[PDB]
RNA sequence: UUCGCCAGAGUACUACUCGCAACUGCCUAAAACUCAAAGGACUUGGCGGUGCUUCACAUCCACCUAGAGGAGCCUGUUCUAUAAUCGAUAAACCCCGAUAGACCUUACCAACCCUUGCCAAUUCAGCCUAUAUACCGCCAUCUUCAGCAAACCCUAAAAAG
RNA sequence: AUGACCCACCAAUCACA
């Protein structure tokens, strides 16, 4: 994936500017797994992490 | 380098827009003159329809 | 259709030699000769012998000198010494070409049993008559 | 059409997808009347290897055997399904490899 | 034995067999593949396995102020200048069977989709780096000629954009792909539209257009909705600058009549300066998320009317029985809602 | 504004029904099964015992001269024949590869022999073995035919011209 | 008057550190 092939990127509630890239812009939205290809583990680490 | 359709629009059009979409880096010379004193139709494509069933055209006989 | 000794005309790009765009029905007429001796005259011998030597001379020559020789050899017979006259492409350091030009003039002269003179003019690129 | 004619028609209806050599199940249990060699049609061509079954809803049908080498007789029971030959006309059935009496492909020994 | 044999020229032309039959009226398989090596390429001058050291080749003329003499390797010397000439070809080898990455642009074995890379300059030095260049369709095209028999041209169809407003298509055709290819893009800078985009990201107002027997069918979208589109739509929106849209096409998805079809309906946008100007009113812009504000678009230079527009209780539109199945929940198919990757 | 019709191709202006002064009939009109197309318009070729013009210069007809096809020989094919080569084999093979076979040539057949067995070296020499439908080399042929082809440009689209 | 079947276009380099 894009989060699982860079070991350097940490899924936090702490980066915004990671957890960010994941929302979309206008309409505040988590993008869902497909849109971006994350794996479903890691798109659901992220949901829980956004929240 | 320019645009070649002739139906697209004005050669004033698209000359304009392609300087607008800055494709076009020099403004030509007949531009600014065109701007100043700019004819009385737009010179855009069209085709010439013939006419059909019940029109005719509305030209006068001078008497 | 005559394919002998032609080069046929490809999609444009091809760099062809003065020698090579020249079908032989050309020779004596354009084009001369890559070799010269007494042996095909009238009453003249010993043609064959000169012509196995040419060609083992062509061959020698193209071995020696890797990919710098740029046209085809011209042997010159006069008298019983022969001068040997190439075109070469500018590839070795004058020391290669020193060295195999002492290195050839003996061998052959030993070969052949007469002097052989070696004669190298040298070309930036191979000479183009032609299409390219 | 218009709106009339559409009104008197009704919408149109998707027609009931009509049933194959399977009779709409997945399977079929059947045995083995006889086995027999069958040629592909025109353009390409080979000896396919075919039986001909019996199956349990009484209808007997041609049906084709996959796999390289095989060894069935009369009266072995096999169980088939609904894949269709493409070479072979006529045969709309399959032999499953590895079950009852048709084993699975034995690697070159 | 030594007369009896020829030039690598020769050889390799012989061996390859390039000038044959079979290479011409396709009379033999793609997937067959043979390649010529130089024999020369990693050769010295001098270098023989006998292992001999020639003062003018193989090693300076002179050494440490004074010339050397004829002389040979030792054995062992000679392995191990052998071993690395082994390893060169090796490593030839491991160099030539590596096959270097190709971008896929749709599918794997389609062109489509593909970037061709900018355009050449013009011959007055004009130069574009700003432009990409994509391919839309190429495709084997035949025509039966006298003496050849069948004959086959590439046909390549291609666009080119900036993606500040001004693209253009071009459809070029050659003997071989590669001149197709340079063809087309050269011809497609000659043909650029400019192509006005609202707020620079979706187009003004919804298109419908019928194009030969091509209809599209484009719906203007908010900020985040990107490009739902025909992949070759996609495309040429990709080249335009045209982030955010939807759009339908039905009838022959033929793909130049797509692309022609497009740029036409594209090309005729109508911009809210021009409305504003010819109705001779502000044009006025109610956002949902801004509530009722009334956000003002385009002001009629010139003078503006003091007469409303007359009330139509009901209007007179043409509506598309899609659009209305749409707002109304009849669209059932499994196919619409799917999630699919990032535009 | 209406009405009548049309949901791949075959099967099928068919099988069964109802009605009909029709009794080898009209009307109405399926399915099993088979196929992965079936269709429409065009494009460039090629072809046409299609029409109209213009030709043929040893050339088709009209015409001129000398021959072949019948005889003997000479030489080559095909067959048949031999233990006993190969290649060409409509035009574009047939005194052709051969401006050349008693031994040699020579590749064939039969007996016999020899196994680092032409060379500086080489688990290597050597192969007239198979494939001319893998080929280079040489050619034949349309052909004393006039076209082929890169680089561009044009066409309410471009297969191509 | 006649003349099995089958025949065709879906792969990319070289050179340098
Ligand atoms: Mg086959
Ligand atoms: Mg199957
Ligand atoms: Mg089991
Ligand atoms: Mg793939
Ligand atoms: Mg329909
Ligand atoms: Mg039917
Ligand atoms: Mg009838
Ligand atoms: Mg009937
Ligand atoms: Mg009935
Ligand atoms: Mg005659
Ligand atoms: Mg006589
Ligand atoms: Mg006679
Ligand atoms: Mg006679
Ligand atoms: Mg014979
Ligand atoms: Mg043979
Ligand atoms: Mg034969
Ligand atoms: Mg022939
Ligand atoms: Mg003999
Ligand atoms: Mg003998
Ligand atoms: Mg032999
Ligand atoms: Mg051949
Ligand atoms: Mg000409
Ligand atoms: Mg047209
Ligand atoms: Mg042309
Ligand atoms: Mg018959
Ligand atoms: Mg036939
Ligand atoms: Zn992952």
């Amino acid at each position: 994936c894009p989060i699982c092939r860079d070991q350097k990127l940490h899924v936090d509630f702490r980066n915004v500017k990671l957890l960010e890239q994941f929302v979309c812009a206008h309409t505040g939205i988590i993008f869902h797994a497909p849109y971006t290809g994350v794996c479903m583990k890691q798109h659901k680490k992220l949901t829980q992490a956004i929240q | 380098a320019g645009s070649r359709l002739e139906t697209v629009g004005s050669i004033f059009s698209r000359t304009r827009d392609l300087i607008r979409a800055g494709v076009l880096k020099e403004k030509p010379l007949w531009l600014d003159i065109y701007n100043a004193f700019p004819p009385l139709r737009e010179p855009v494509f069209r085709r010439p329809r013939l006419r059909y069933g019940k029109a005719k055209a509305a030209v006068q006989d001078i008497f | 259709k005559n394919r002998a000794a032609r080069v046929r005309v490809s999609k444009g790009d091809k760099p062809v030699t003065y020698e090579e765009a020249h079908a032989p029905h050309y020779i004596a007429h354009r084009k001369g000769w890559l070799s010269l001796h007494t042996g095909n005259l009238d009453g003249e011998d010993h043609a064959a012998e000169r012509t196995v030597e040419d060609v083992f001379l062509r061959k020698f020559m193209l071995g020696t000198f890797p990919g710098c020789l740029a046209d085809q050899l011209v042997l010159k017979r006069r008298a019983n010494q022969l001068e040997i006259c190439a075109l070469v492409l500018r590839q070795l350091p004058p020391h290669k070409f020193y060295f195999l030009v002492g290195y050839s003039e003996t061998l052959l002269s030993h070969f052949y049993k007469c002097p052989v003179h070696l004669h190298l003019q040298t070309v930036p690129s191979k000479v183009v008559y032609k299409y390219i | 059409a218009t709106l009339n004619q559409m009104h008197r028609l009704g919408p149109p209806k998707h027609p009931p997808g009509k049933m194959g050599p399977t009779a709409g199940r997945p399977q079929l249990k059947g045995v083995v009347l006889r086995t027999f060699i069958r040629k592909p049609k025109k353009p390409n061509s080979a000896n396919r290897k075919c039986c001909r079954v019996r199956l349990s809803t009484g209808r007997e049908a041609v049906c084709f055997i996959p796999g390289e080498g095989h060894s069935l007789q009369e009266h072995h029971v096999v169980l088939v399904q609904g894949g269709r030959t493409q070479d072979l006309p006529g045969v709309k059935l399959t032999v499953v490899r590895g079950k009852y009496d048709c084993g699975h492909v034995q690697k070159k020994k | 034995s030594f007369f009896t044999k020829l030039t690598a020229d020769e050889l390799w032309k012989g061996a390859l067999a390039e000038s044959g039959a079979g290479a011409r009226k396709g009379r033999g398989k793609r997937t067959k593949k043979k390649r010529r090596k130089d024999l020369n390429r990693g050769q010295i001058i001098g270098e023989g396995r006998h292992g001999f050291l020639w003062p003018g080749l193989n090693i300076p003329l002179m050494r440490n102020g004074a010339v050397q003499t004829i002389a040979q390797r030792s054995k062992e010397d000679q392995e191990k200048v052998e071993a690395d000439m082994v390893q060169q070809r090796e490593e030839w080898d491991r160099r030539r069977k590596m096959k270097v990455k190709r971008e896929r642009g749709w599918s794997g074995n389609t062109w489509g989709g593909v970037s061709l890379g900018p355009p050449d300059p013009g011959p007055n030095g004009e130069t574009y780096d700003d432009f990409d260049t994509r391919i839309l369709e190429v495709r084997n095209v035949f025509n039966m000629t006298a003496k050849e028999g069948r004959k086959r041209s590439v046909r390549v169809l291609v666009a080119v954009g900036n993606g500040k407003g001004a693209a253009g298509f071009a459809i070029g055709k050659a003997t071989e792909r590669a001149d197709a290819f340079r063809k087309a893009k050269n011809r497609a800078v000659h043909y650029l539209h400019y192509i006005e985009r609202y707020e620079d990201h979706t187009i003004y107002h919804d298109i419908s257009l019928k194009f030969k027997r091509t209809h599209i069918k484009m719906k203007k979208q908010p900020r985040g909705y990107g490009l739902h589109c025909h992949r070759a739509i996609m495309t040429i929106c990709r080249l335009i600058g045209i982030k955010d849209l939807y759009a339908k096409v039905s009838g022959s998805v033929n793909m130049l009549n797509l692309t022609r079809g497009l740029f036409l309906g594209l090309s005729r946008q109508e911009t809210h300066q021009q409305l504003a100007d010819k109705k001779s009113l502000h044009v006025v812009e109610f956002r949902e998320e801004c509530g009722p504000l009334p956000i003002v678009v385009a002001s009629p230079q010139g003078a503006l009317r003091k007469d409303p527009e007359p009330e139509d209780e009901v209007p007179d539109i043409t509506l598309d029985w899609e659009d209305v199945k749409a707002a109304q929940g009849m669209k059932r198919s499994v196919w619409s809602g799917l999630k699919r990757a990032a535009t």
